[PDB]
């Protein structure tokens, strides 16, 4: 039980700004290999409000963006106890009601093309991505109401191919759920803001390979083509190299992202 | 790098008058060497930019910090029978993320508004305009706006500091009734799935205590006074 009361100490240290930092650190790292770290900082006295604090309180460098890498460092890694909060059965559903994800969106809706900033979208986009694999239609509600969707799709255009891979993995199980389907084709203006950015995804993905990133849009492009007003619009502003043989090659060995491909092409007959 | 520019006293909220004194004219801006009369309209400017805008950013503010702090509080609170500790420890930590909330939403619009005011009490006075004139005052308005953006923020935050406060203590009505209708019946409130859950699961070296918070674990909250964003820290004068 030795490294186990290591563990303890470090939670403990999380609620005095003394020892956070270090704190910070070595529990960030720890949290593979210990399963109900989750739990026990949730349960534990003062650890999220100190989480919290550690996110507010770099609010004041995130406009104008003055974030350096020592701050991102840091927060990054409150962030990363966050994610471990979100993906825990036992921590999941008392994170979303206390809407923690809120005190996140400052950070997603930053335009700066830094490192700090990135790597800071990033692990952001990570906590929301860590709700969205549990599958809870309670977390796609939450997602609706609280207009993740504009952060989402800014994203998925502007930052780097991994920011983008996450973004556009959230917009997908978004999709994935009946209501978050209805909701995107409930207006042209709503399809034709993510059709919009899906296609221009498409144009740039021609130049650049990503393997990860297609497959996400594909599986939104074919989930969209699940509603027939937008199996409609689809018909007419499907992008050509979707049709054609442009990504053939990076495809061959993804039998996956081909079927799918193939069974959007099939849908929209 | 930079630190807060004002304390939390150093301003005035009673009432729109006080920014004036704080508003901030760089000399050099283009625009003011040509016409230095035209600094006459930047307060006003900046007031109604203030006041279009103090009211839509205080409510969103605290509507945004409400459930993450009534959620997180009741919670570290749980098993503390008292409504002293969990009152002022509300207080700090709904006070802090308000203030923190409404930096985060006023800054932008509050950008535009003031940019949008100057050109156009700019255009109106002066006056008549020109291809190098309005150069210079969408130089100076965008300017202007950048260069008193923390005050006009730090109006609108204080605003909603002082607001959160009672909000907070409304909210937590019946947490505060369920700690004296215990003690009315001769008991301490207890939350009796919390106390199940810290008792059985919990490690007892982070275990929630029956009997009580040791004031080194109340250093976050302390530190939520002390510490809030926007403005300079607290100490001991």
């Amino acid at each position: 039980a030795a490294d186990r009361e290591k563990i303890y100490q470090w939670i403990n240290e999380l609620s005095s700004p003394e020892t956070r930092e270090n704190a910070l650190l070595e529990l960030s790292k720890k949290r593979e290999s210990v399963p109900d770290l989750a739990p026990m900082l949730w349960h534990s006295f003062g650890t999220i409000a100190a989480l919290l604090q550690e996110i507010v309180n770099i609010y004041p460098s995130i406009n104008p963006p003055t974030l350096t890498a020592h701050q991102s460092n840091r927060v990054c890694n409150a962030l990363a106890l966050l994610q471990c909060v979100a993906s825990h059965p036992e921590t999941r559903s008392a994170f979303l009601a206390a809407h923690i994800p809120l005190f996140l969106y400052p950070f997603l809706h930053t335009v700066s093309k830094t490192r700090p900033f990135e790597y800071l979208r990033l692990t952001s986009l990570g906590v929301i991505g860590a709700l969205v694999k549990t599958d809870e239609q309670e977390v796609i509600n939450f997602l609706l109401t609280t207009e993740i969707i504009p952060l989402c799709l800014r994203i998925m255009e502007s930052g780097s191919e991994l920011s983008k891979t996450v973004a556009t993995f959230i917009l997908q199980k978004i999709l994935l759920d009946d209501t978050g389907l209805a909701y995107i084709c409930q207006t042209y203006e709503r399809f034709s803001h993510v059709a919009m950015i899906l296609g221009k995804m498409v144009l740039q993905l021609s130049k650049e390979p990503s393997a990860r990133l297609l497959k996400h849009v594909v599986r939104c492009y074919l989930r969209l083509s699940d509603n027939p007003r937008a199996r409609e619009a689809l018909r007419q502003c499907l992008p050509d190299q979707l049709k054609d043989t442009t990504f053939a090659q990076v495809l061959k060995d993804d039998t996956t992202t081909k079927r799918w491909l193939a069974q959007l092409v099939k849908n929209l007959q | 790098p930079p630190q807060p520019q004002y304390s939390y006293h150093d301003i005035n909220v009673y009432s729109l008058a006080g920014l004036a004194p704080h508003i901030t004219l760089n000399p050099t801006i283009p625009l003011f060497q040509a016409h230095p009369q035209l600094k006459q309209c930047v307060r006003q400017a900046i007031e109604r930019a203030v006041q279009e805008l103090v009211h839509p950013v205080v409510d969103r503010s605290i509507k945004i910090a409400m459930t993450t702090c009534e959620q997180i509080v009741r919670k570290d609170f749980a098993l503390d029978s008292e409504e002293s500790r969990m009152r002022i420890a509300a207080h700090h930590m709904m006070r802090n993320l308000t203030a923190g909330m409404a930096m985060i939403t006023c800054r932008e619009p509050l950008l535009m508004s003031i940019s949008t005011n100057l050109k156009n009490s700019f255009a109106s006075a002066l006056r008549t305009a020109s291809p190098q004139q309005r150069e210079m005052m969408d130089q100076a308005a965008a300017q202007l706006a950048q260069d008193n953006c923390e005050l006009a923020c730090c109006f609108i935050q204080k605003t909603a500091v002082e607001k959160a406060g009672p909000e907070m203590d409304k909210r937590l009505a019946t947490e505060f009734e369920l700690r004296k209708h215990a003690r009315q019946e001769g008991r301490r409130y207890c939350d009796p799935v919390v106390l199940t859950y810290q008792a059985e699961r919990m490690p007892e070296q982070i275990r929630l205590k029956v009997g009580g918070v040791d004031p080194k674990q109340l250093a976050v909250y302390e530190e939520f006074a002390r510490n809030v964003p926007g403005f300079l820290p607290t100490n001991d004068l």
